[PDB]
């Protein structure tokens, strides 16, 4: 649902960058 | 009105808090890091952005283990992060010691930071794929996921299984760390359960 | 120079102040509200100013009953005022608890507010009404008025006649909120007794 | 006096606004 | 990387730090003095630079003695500079004492100031002297001159040698005051040493 | 060195202001 969308952002921003979801 | 309040989400203008403590003592104030390289030494500028100075702060209830520790802190360590990373650097003449969960998963082993070396505390990376993991595990497995957001090092004096100082609380000088970034997409999440 | 200083006031940028608390010590940084509406909950974002999230705090001596407590929160409380009146609104899945003396003099009363509920927690004209009936009874009298300012409130579990604790000193989770605008009314009055 | 104004003035902000006396 | 981070020095936005304890627990936030001019005193504006009030705080493991010497600063203490030079006045109707050891280097003497009464706690010079005496007594000397940028300040009670009140631990309502300026030049010697 | 250097500055700016070294 929305959270495996969530799971899906974090995994990609944490490659790269410590900022949060903005 | 059944529903909640809308949830919004703006970037945090530090990116980690830095909580001082004595034995089991809160003492002086939280610092907050805007800058991307952070120094905390125990030194005696209050008003540096980038340094967290130690030795201005002062604690009635000290003792005498505690201020002979404070005064070896010297140069301290320095605390920045590249990309979604976090490491620490020991500056100090004295050694330095951390706990991470973060590391520990990769629950309180203490890793020890010689004078001149250069160590990484935190893989973001590794943690959203802990939180991609918790989430079936229910809401309290998720909700304990804080502790991999927060850092604990100790100046000078070690703790845990390798030293007779079985717990941080007695240890005389030590920090806690708070990153910021990871604990607002752990909100996120939590939001969701 | 035998007279005081030119007394000058100027609007708060924060309608309140919020400090949390686990048992009888402080527990975080004071929570400052620049927004009429604003949540107090479990969750763990540390950079929203409409937001006091509980979670995130750490605390090294804190006890398994605590923890379990915290993890309870969840929602929190909606706090916002409309008007010269404050209120309180349960959002989490447990109940929260009330102490507030401007309600009790309407003097410990405690009152339950269940899930999903909307209640009143302060209204300022019976306050103003009672500083103005106060300035008859001497300076100690109008001084402890300070404690129709402050609103006290528990998280899941409560206190007071009706419980086992008898304090609120005894409750794993609690906030005392600080209301800034009445504050500096009072304030003009006790300069003047 | 100064008390009695100042008590009037509360008394007329405390009806619609927790502003203080500025 | 064998170099250390280059140092730098901005000035700082608040010439001051004043911390609020009873007994021996710090109440409330740290005030920061923005302005060349403040006063803190027992009354309830939360809201003003210029103005430390102490009556606002709360403290849920005060006693009965401390609750009556907080309704007996009333007015407090004035607290500016002149120059390099702070003082402080005795706006109270209760005397306030003061220990600074920068004061008894010229190392625990406990001055009154009675009601109205207009007292020097402060010379930036005769600290530099002594920061320049300093340098040649080692490392650990230095970093002690701490103790000579902060100045301790009790109200109403009185403590040291010549009271009952054997620490500053034992009086209800006192304060410590932090010279954010020498502590700066204090850092850059203890940078050098 | 350096050292005396930041004390001459100091026993300078300490006959006339609370100052740091900025």
């Amino acid at each position: 649902p929305g959270l495996q969308k969530t799971l899906e952002q974090f995994h990609l921003s944490s490659m790269s960058s410590l900022g949060g979801p903005a | 009105g059944p529903d909640l309040q809308p949830v919004t989400y703006s970037e945090p203008a530090f990116w980690c808090s830095i909580a001082y403590y004595e034995l089991n003592q809160r003492v002086g104030e939280t610092f907050h890091a805007s800058q991307p390289s952070l120094t905390v030494d125990g030194f005696t500028d209050p008003s540096n952005s980038e340094r967290f100075c130690l030795g201005l702060l002062s604690n009635v209830n000290r003792n005498a283990t505690v201020e002979m520790t404070r005064r070896h802190i010297g140069r301290g360590v320095r605390l920045y992060y590249i990309g979604g990373e976090v490491f620490a650097e020991c500056l100090s003449d004295s050694a330095i010691f951390v706990q991470s969960p973060n590391c520990n998963q990769r629950p309180a082993t203490v890793c020890k930071i010689p004078p001149g070396c250069n160590l990484k505390i935190f893989n973001n990376q590794e943690f959203a794929a802990l939180l991609a993991q918790s989430v079936n595990q229910g809401f309290e497995a998720v909700y304990q996921l804080t502790r991999m957001c927060t850092i604990r090092m100790s100046f000078v004096k070690g703790w845990g299984a390798e030293y007779r100082r079985q717990t941080v609380t007695s240890t005389p000088c030590w920090i806690e760390l708070h990153l910021n970034g990871p604990l607002q997409w752990l909100d996120k999440v939590l939001t969701q359960m």
